[PDB]
């Protein structure tokens, strides 16, 4: 969650204030995937070291 | 946890307002008087040695053209760009070496303390303002800040509607009282880099 | 049957950090560290 | 100055940033740019990062120094329009979400075209993570873009 | 500042009931309670 | 045979390389019939048009 600070102002006497509600946001992060493959032959796996 | 979060937001707003108005306040209407605003047009304003150029001699001129009664009780205030530009004055390697890259911001300049204020002007090239006040030195005991009440918050329990009946809403009121101005304007030396159109 | 909502994606727990991230620059000022401060008991202060 | 790198840019990346983020930040670049920085001072002026014979300094302007080879470091033999060479900001606003470490599995039998045993084997592996920037205003990035 | 998402609606915790609710009728059958069960070993059972 | 569930470790793709999915296979075998049809009496309500 993210937001900001409310906005103040220099007001005079008997002066109505203004609405100062802040805005809210939702930073988001997806999770992705990576992969790799190595094939081999049945001869190599028993002949190589 | 709405209440604590919004209290934190109120504190941030108060700081973000007051720190700005202490530097650049109109001084008329409902705003207090800022320092650079009260030092504008007064004998405190001087000009660089060469037009439209911030050189090494300009800092010295600002330090010099102020009387010794206040010069021994002064302090520096500027933006970070000005301090970095002063840092970049030395190339040959003597008598201009404030510090070397790889070190923090030095705490003294010409033997006096150093402060910073983000609300001051930054660049005289990209900005369209004719007046760019970038350096300040003077006795800051002549700038008075009068404060009356701290930051207080009151809880409104019932807001009303068009026909003067409750609508189911509650409120949070806050207020703050302060005032400031200059007393003696001849104890400052503000440098102005006027860019001609 | 994957991560899409209609294919079982309704069963993944929701994750959230409640702490708030302020995204306002703010400002730093040191005038208060050098200036002269006085208590006021009215609407004006004289001298 | 376009198509140029100088001490002014190194300062500027640091300057043009709010104090709240500047007081806590770090430098990220490539070793070639760091050597370029090392060769700015010839007469021992204000650019004296270090003298030849000493390793890589760990601090610049009082802030930590880091290296990352994946960023480009030259704009002459390169042909891309933009070259982002330097970076400085608060890195606590860059979140690296980590889910599962590397795992390796062994497939005992691989298949051919007509779905019959082929006479081969394999090794499978996978890895999951996620990363992004939360607040994009807590950084500054230098771009010496090559004019065409 | 109401319950709208952009007006503070992101702070309300998400509530979920993990248990699944089967929405299929099924069938109740009792032949296996009365019928006769034997074990087979090949493809066919002869008597 | 009762209900048996087998866990396929790796499903493959179009080009005969693993695609990153797993499987769940189940089966059972049974059979039934009537040995004597005179032990029952079924009722049929032939509701023709």
């Amino acid at each position: 969650v993210s937001s900001a600070a409310v906005q103040w102002s220099w007001d005079a006497e008997f002066e109505e204030v203004s609405d100062d509600s802040p805005e809210f946001g939702q930073p988001e992060i997806p999770v992705k995937k990576a992969q790799g493959f190595v094939p081999i032959s049945i001869e190599a796996l028993q002949d190589e070291a | 946890n709405v209440t604590e979060t919004v209290a934190l937001l109120f504190a941030e707003g108060k700081d973000e307002l007051e720190a700005v108005t202490l530097t650049t306040g109109t001084g008329q209407g409902n705003q207090p008087t800022g320092i650079v605003t009260a030092l504008a047009g007064t004998a405190a304003e001087i000009a660089p040695v060469t037009a439209e150029t911030f050189a090494l001699a300009d800092v010295y001129a600002v330090y010099e053209q102020l009387a010794a009664r206040h010069r021994r009780q002064g302090a520096w205030l500027a933006n970070n760009l000005i301090y970095n530009k002063i840092r970049q004055f030395d190339t040959q390697g003597g008598a201009g070496l404030w510090t070397t890259i790889g070190n923090g911001e030095p705490s003294q300049l010409l033997g006096r303390p150093v402060g910073e204020a983000e609300a001051m002007d930054a660049n005289w090239n990209t900005s369209a303002s004719a007046d760019n006040f970038v350096l300040l030195y003077g006795n800051f005991q002549n700038y008075v800040i009068a404060d009356r009440i701290g930051m207080t918050v009151e809880f409104i329990p019932h807001l009303f509607g068009t026909n003067r009946r409750p609508n189911g809403s509650r409120g949070w009121f806050a207020y703050y009282r302060m005032g400031a101005d200059v007393v003696n304007p001849n104890a400052f030396r503000l440098l102005n880099v006027e860019t001609a159109s | 049957m994957g991560l899409t909502k209609a294919d079982g994606g309704y069963l993944v727990p929701f994750q959230l950090d409640p702490t708030v991230i302020i995204t306002s620059n703010g400002s730093l000022n040191d005038i208060r560290r050098f200036a002269r401060q006085v208590v006021a008991t009215g609407d004006v202060w004289h001298g």
